[PDB]
């Protein structure tokens, strides 16, 4: 077992849609998940959670720092030092909300002409690109009604080919009934990203 | 450098419904680093973003102000996101009938209800009239200019090629200070 | 450290574009990686080659046997069994794999750039979509005219399972960004997709300004 | 609808090759039987998918091949399907084309050549369609549908729909030139 310390940013889903958000400092690789102490950078009281195995045996413990949305969004730099008897010198991890952010360019693409001729299902494609950091949300609406997650597929945020600064992209395909598309009702891809002015943006499409 | 590919979006936005709410109150909150004010009106949750000088002016929040709202979108939690459009809690009111000259020459008019009006409301209401009676954001009509001419010769201009910039929606004007409005529609 | 045996299929890129495709049998979770014996079935191809000990994702040792020249029996439908013996095993472990038989070919679609980008006269995005296929493994290449583009200039997403209404199928998108002036001038661009269910292994969709 | 008219125009206007005296062992590629051969500084991948999979079970040992490119794969190999004919002079085959000149039915007598006795359906289909493309506007604008009908001495007949590329499994079918009686084409007006 080889103790490792990693600190995790607040989930974008919580920042933009939750009423709470937390940073999570995890210490993985523990043969005996006892006597782990976390202490950080002077706010609210951080809750440790229970021990837990990781992969290939071994254990791990985490410390969530509740109610961190506002400090995170203000530009605060967090530091988490974890002390344990299975490491020599307590390990440290720093993290702060990112500068050098870029808004996603959001596009929603019509179905391929071939699929329109098939007349069964048609594929709508949403593309968000040019954004950083890679964390992003994608939701779908038909008309003004949000579609359940189970009716579309969102790929992982991946780095773009670029000579220069790093940007990310994400695709999402929603397949709908050809009749719905041809009868003329709208479809919308909604994208959440911390660099957007209103946190969310939307593109809408129809024939 | 100028195109017609976003015509449907502009037409949808400036033909959509607006709301003029009175006595709105709410405290300021941090949302994604932004200053927002959430309030419920007509059984609908709203999320007002304060992004221009309206950010500095409403540090505490809204304490009974008038708000001109336009749906930017309804977020996954059901909140209507709207930008700017806050004018002061006013104990005085009067009518200003504003002459609106539209050049494509046609005399129109535009009735304002309050003594302090938001540039957002002026922009949105003028454009909606242009969309519904003058063909704006239809076919090849997109570009042009709104010129708000103030008493004394000062002017304030808005380009029709893009939505009003979020940072300008919190700017306000004294209705009495409006002399007239001219619009020029430059079509292809 | 806990020993585990895994039998991995031949890489699609080797089956469709290489001379030498192979199966890999890996014994992970070893405390001492020497002393492993691998017995392959069928036993009628090139000799198996056991690799040097390797570290796995937890400080344990890993050793793998590769069966080269496996493309012929793999495509014939033979099932491969790999048996591994090691002092750290009470009894030998067995893993079995064969080429899938319930397969579906991809529906390949090349989508034009978003209207907005056609106004920027900078770069425009072309999107290749391959969907409805099984198994997951798929290859995606791009061409401009009749010239293959290097993969530094497009990014293909991972193959993922589609929202299903019974049968499992997968989908991939690939993003190629090209100069706007190349696109407006009339050049054609091709997405080339490789998949074992495709009649000729490869298929191609081509696109230009209609 | 007409969504693939350009794919059909590219295919049936592309360059075809008539090779003779081709030999090659059958290899397994992606589970199918292929024969690879080099002609005119080009590597070819010939797929045997019809009944020719059984006909040429060993491979080729001097047969004639009519090559049409489905695609050039990333290794530079031209992939082609069927078109194999026997290992053992020109004939001019005549062709009636029924087109619609606005409001007039215009029947044209046309023809094309072949250099073999036993000829593959792939060759006949491709050559017919190429002249329909070149001289009659097929797979341009709105012209995509219609039928090629090949009548044979005695009455036997074979049809080919123009709305679809010829089926891969029908590219190993073969005929004798001398047994062809009529070949009539109707260009359906959409
Ligand atoms: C901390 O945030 C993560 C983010 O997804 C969430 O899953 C978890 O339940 C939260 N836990 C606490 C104690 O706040």
């Amino acid at each position: 077992c080889h103790p490792r310390l990693s600190l995790h940013r607040p989930a974008l889903e919580d920042l933009l849609l939750g009423s709470e958000a937390n940073l999570t400092c995890t210490l993985t690789g523990l043969r005996d998940a006892s006597g782990a102490t976390f202490t950080w950078t002077s706010g609210k009281s951080a809750v440790q959670g229970p021990p837990e195995r990781d992969l290939c045996g071994c254990y791990s413990v985490s410390s969530v720092l509740p109610g961190s949305a506002q400090p995170w969004n203000h530009g605060e730099t967090f530091t988490c030092t974890a002390a344990h008897p299975e490491l020599k010198t307590p390990l440290t991890a720093t993290l702060s909300k990112s500068g050098n952010t870029f808004r996603p360019e959001v596009h929603l693409l019509p179905p391929p002409s071939e699929e329109l001729a098939l007349n069964e299902l048609v594929t709508l494609t949403c593309l968000a690109r040019g954004f950083s950091p890679k964390d992003v949300l994608v939701r779908w609406l038909q008309g003004s009604q949000e579609l359940p997650r189970e009716k579309y597929l969102t790929w992982a945020s991946r780095q773009e080919p670029s000579q220069g600064t790093t940007t990310f992209f994400v695709y999402s395909i929603l397949r709908v009934a050809a009749e719905d598309w041809k009868k003329g009702d709208t479809f919308s891809c909604m994208v959440g990203h911390e660099a957007l002015p209103l946190a969310f943006t939307q593109k809408t499409i129809d024939r | 450098v100028q195109h017609l590919y976003d015509i449907k979006d502009l037409h949808r936005y400036y033909s959509s419904e607006s709301f003029e709410f009175s006595n709105i109150s709410g405290k300021v909150e941090n949302y994604n680093g932004s200053n927002v004010v959430r309030f419920n009106q007509e059984k609908q949750n709203h999320q007002l973003f304060l992004l221009g000088e309206d950010k500095a002016k409403y540090k505490q929040g809204l304490q009974g102000q008038d708000v001109f709202v336009v749906k930017e979108l309804i977020d996954p939690n059901g909140r209507l996101s709207t930008v700017g459009g806050v004018t002061k809690k006013n104990n005085q009111s009067s009518e200003t009938n504003i002459h609106l000259l539209v050049n494509k020459a046609t005399n129109d008019s535009f009735l304002i209800n309050k003594e302090e009006v938001s540039l957002k409301e002026l922009d949105f209401k003028i454009r909606k009239q242009l969309v519904e009676k003058y063909g704006l954001y239809q076919g090849t009509s997109k570009y042009g200019k709104i010129t708000i001419i103030l008493n004394g010769g000062k002017k304030q201009e808005i380009d029709l090629g893009d939505k009003l910039q979020f940072e300008r929606m919190g700017d306000v004007l004294n209705s009495k200070d409006i002399n007239k409005i001219e619009v020029t529609l430059k079509q292809i």
